[PDB]
């Protein structure tokens, strides 16, 4: 199945950056594993390197204004023809969720 | 300033690969024993 | 008010890249009717890219995996120097890989030595420690997340000098305590080892797509 091929993967972002052009099939397109492809503009851009982890996402908002709470970010797994460390296929999300505290009272 | 090193049979001599060399799986144990010698000698010695 | 338009595509460029894909385009111009005073602007685009595929794989350079497990910290021509003040030594190694298509070789050292003393099954006394900070709320995403933390016995690690200069080149190596002691404390609730406790964690937001 064709896809889209980009020439660059920016795993700062996820995004995917350099588009080279369509009509080309996956196989091809990661020939040069430093390249990258994704399904139309939808998202989810995998890179044609070896699958690694990204970078831990800011903080989310604490679910309350009030007393304790909690908070999530995450960190996606991307890459391609491989696995992240922990069986993880590229795509996948993990979580960490802290205890916040925007106010001590109520 | 005339020395010279003469080969002979109380001579030993074996190759060491440079750092690109060293990564084959069988001289990567090479460089890495080659290493543990070099570290073990200068520092301590013998207890001969 | 005159209406331009496109000229002549251009030869089109040779494959840049002799591995994978790469891109070849095509130039035109607009020099044929041009536009005079005004009118449009030949409408469009006046460059065609293409991807070119030359059907043959191409690099990749190896990266360090995790250091691996510090080796028994031992001492040459020696018996165990467990227990003992006798500084020894250990190694510990690493592996490349991912290196594919005559890529770059890993660069550096893949194997590392430190000094080191040896408190492996040594009896030693030891002291509470404090309440350690609060961990993950775990699982994530999961039902009743909660976290946890912990109080420990920890070993009284023995005052020996932390560092041995020799000689030669007048080297001075950092020694470090390897091993799993024996801690001995007094009993905290129950437990000799470590005593924990754990909060469930409030208002859990729900795991949904970035
Ligand atoms: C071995 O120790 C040296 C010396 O620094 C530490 O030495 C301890 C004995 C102790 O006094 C400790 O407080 C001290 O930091 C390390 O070299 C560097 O030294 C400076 C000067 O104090 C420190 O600020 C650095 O943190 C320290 N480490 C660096 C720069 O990486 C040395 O690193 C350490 N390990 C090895 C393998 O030599
Ligand atoms: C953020 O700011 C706080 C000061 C509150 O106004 C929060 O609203 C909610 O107020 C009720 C009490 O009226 C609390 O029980 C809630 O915990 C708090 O979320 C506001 O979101
Ligand atoms: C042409 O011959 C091939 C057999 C490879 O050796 C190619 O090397 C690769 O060229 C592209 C850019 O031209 C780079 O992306 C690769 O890193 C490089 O290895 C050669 O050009
Ligand atoms: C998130 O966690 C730490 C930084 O807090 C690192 O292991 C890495 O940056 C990861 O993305
Ligand atoms: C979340 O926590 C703080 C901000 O509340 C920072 O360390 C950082 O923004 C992290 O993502
Ligand atoms: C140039 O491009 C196309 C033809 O290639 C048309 O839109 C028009 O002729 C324009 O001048
Ligand atoms: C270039 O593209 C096509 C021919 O390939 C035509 O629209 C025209 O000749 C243009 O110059
Ligand atoms: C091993 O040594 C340290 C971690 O102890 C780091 O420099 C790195 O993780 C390396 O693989
Ligand atoms: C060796 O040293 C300690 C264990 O004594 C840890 O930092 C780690 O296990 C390392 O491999
Ligand atoms: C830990 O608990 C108390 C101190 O809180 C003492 O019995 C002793 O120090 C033990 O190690
Ligand atoms: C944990 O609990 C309290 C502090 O919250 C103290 O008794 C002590 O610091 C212990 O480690
Ligand atoms: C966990 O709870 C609070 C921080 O949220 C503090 O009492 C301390 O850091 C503890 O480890
Ligand atoms: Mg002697």
């Amino acid at each position: 199945d064709p896809v889209l091929c980009f020439t660059q993967y920016e795993e700062s972002s996820g995004k995917c950056k350099g588009l080279l052009g369509g009509g080309v099939s996956v196989e091809d397109c990661c020939l040069n594993t430093a390249f990258a492809y994704q399904k139309r503009s939808g998202g989810l851009c995998q890179p044609c390197r070896s699958p690694r982890w990204s970078l831990w996402s800011t903080w989310a908002p604490c679910s309350v204004t009030c007393s304790e709470g909690s908070q999530l970010r995450y960190r996606r797994c991307v890459g391609w023809n491989g696995q992240c460390s922990g069986k993880v296929a590229p795509g996948t999300l993990e979580w960490q969720l802290q205890a916040c505290e925007d106010q001590q009272c109520c | 300033p005339n020395l010279s090193y003469i080969i002979g049979k109380d001579t030993w001599v074996e190759h060491w690969p440079e750092e690109d060399e060293c990564q084959d799986e069988e001289n990567q144990k090479q460089c890495q024993d080659l290493g543990a010698f070099t570290e073990s000698m200068v520092v301590f010695g013998c207890p001969n | 008010g005159v209406a331009g338009g496109w000229g002549p595509w251009g030869p089109v460029s040779p494959c840049p890249v002799t591995c994978g894909l790469g891109q070849t385009m095509e130039q035109r111009t607009c020099n044929h009717p041009v536009p005079q005073h005004g009118g449009p602007f030949c409408a469009g685009d006046a460059t065609r890219t293409h991807i070119c595929n030359t059907a043959v794989p191409c690099p990749v350079d190896g990266e360090w995996d995790s250091w691996g497990e510090w080796s028994p910290c031992i001492r040459r021509n020696m018996k165990s120097i467990s227990c003992q003040e006798i500084p020894g030594q250990q190694s510990r190694g690493r592996t490349c890989r991912g290196r594919k298509f005559d890529g770059h070789r890993c660069a550096g050292q893949q194997q590392d030595i430190r000094h080191c003393y040896s408190i492996q099954h040594c009896p030693l006394k030891g002291s509470w420690s404090e309440w350690s900070t609060w961990g993950l709320c775990m699982p994530p995403c999961g039902p009743n997340p909660t976290r946890a933390r912990q109080r420990l016995c920890t070993p009284l690690l023995p005052k020996y000098p932390p560092t041995v200069s020799m000689v030669e080149g007048q080297g001075e190596k950092n020694v470090t305590f390897w091993g799993r002691p024996l801690p001995r404390c007094e009993e905290l609730q129950g437990q000799k080892l470590v005593v924990e406790e754990k909060r469930p964690c409030l208002h859990v937001p729900a795991c949904k797509d970035p």
